């Protein structure tokens, strides 16, 4: 039964530092990509972070590059997000989520956790 | 007799970026597309590499050495058609 | 240089039984890499449609997704209860994977 299940969210400060973490089950873990996105108070979704399975390689957007840092261990099956240089505008709902295996192979996410709520000021 | 109208473009892309190349062809039959990179056959099996619908070539988690000439081979056994581009990733 | 997706309508209210179209637009073709997503009250999105075309797997065949170049619909075949969400498309070409803003469906 796949399960995702984030934490580390509160309250933290302008120019402070988060680290998320999401755990995983019921899946082979090390076989999926996984994503972090992110849901802001006026209800829009922003992809935030992606990461491949084995950690490799890692893709943010312009709006968090530099800030925001994916990694996973595989052997324990967390995902994490450190966010450091928070702003307000990253004030959100944040969401892991496993990359479907499709065909065609179209990227898009089948299991979403419910999220761990981040809110900067 | 196919008959590319739309070929890749050229494109400057950011690495770990995800870029595709298009390339719409028509004929009867319906044209096949083919790929090449650098005058070689790309490999739609390294799993950043993904061949997608309506003859669309997606790249995911883009690399330097993804930089150079790619082109597009519209087949069909009439003839076939030739359109190629040059993408930059940095 | 970014992809803009932008759904209409912002939202909507209709009756149990009704077939409701959603739309979304891309500022450039997108050749039917899209992604429609389920959004209920208090509850992370779920996939709905791969590929601007392909119903996701455990969702109900009222749904469906059409489209090609740079215009997208989403159809809901006789609304029930359940539907009740917020609806987003996503570009999924090329980065950033850029989201619209989301469709509200509401019952009267």
């Amino acid at each position: 039964e796949v399960q995702l299940v984030e934490s580390g969210g509160g309250v933290v400060q302008p120019g402070g530092s988060l680290k998320l973490s999401c755990a995983a089950s019921g899946f082979t873990f090390s076989t999926y990509d996984m994503s972090w996105v992110r849901q802001t108070p006026d209800k829009r979704l922003e992809l935030v972070a992606t990461i491949n399975s084995n950690g490799g390689s890692t893709y943010y957007p312009d709006s968090v590059k530099g800030r925001f840092t994916s990694s996973r261990d595989n052997a324990k099956n967390i995902l994490y997000l450190q966010m450091s240089s928070l702003k307000s505008e990253d004030t959100a709902m944040y969401y892991c989520a496993r990359e479907a295996l499709l065909r065609p192979p179209y990227y898009a996410l089948d299991y979403w956790g419910q999220g761990t709520s981040v809110t900067v000021s | 007799g196919p008959v590319i109208r739309q070929g890749p473009v050229n494109q400057t892309v950011a690495v770990d970026g995800t870029f595709v190349l298009s390339c719409v062809a028509t004929g009867s039959p319906v044209p096949t597309i083919l790929w090449r990179k650098d005058g070689v056959l790309v490999s739609t099996q390294d799993s950043r590499i993904k061949q997608l619908e309506n003859g669309v070539l997606q790249i995911r988690y883009a690399k330097l050495g993804d930089t150079g000439r790619y082109t597009c081979i519209a087949s069909t056994p009439s003839g076939e058609a030739t359109w190629s581009a040059y993408i930059e990733v940095q | 240089l970014d992809i803009q997706m932008t759904q209409s309508p912002a939202s909507l209210s209709a009756s149990v039984g009704e077939t409701v179209t959603i739309t979304c637009g891309a500022s450039e073709n997108i050749y039917g890499a899209l992604t429609w997503y389920q959004r209920k009250q208090g509850k992370s999105p779920q996939l709905l449609i791969y590929g601007a075309i392909n119903l996701a797997d455990d969702k109900s065949s009222r749904f469906s997704g059409s489209g090609s170049g740079r215009q997208y619909s989403l159809k809901i075949s006789s609304l029930h209860p359940d539907d009740v969400a917020t609806y987003y498309c996503q570009n999924v070409l090329s980065t950033p994977f850029t989201f619209g803003s989301g469709t509200k469906l509401e019952i009267k």
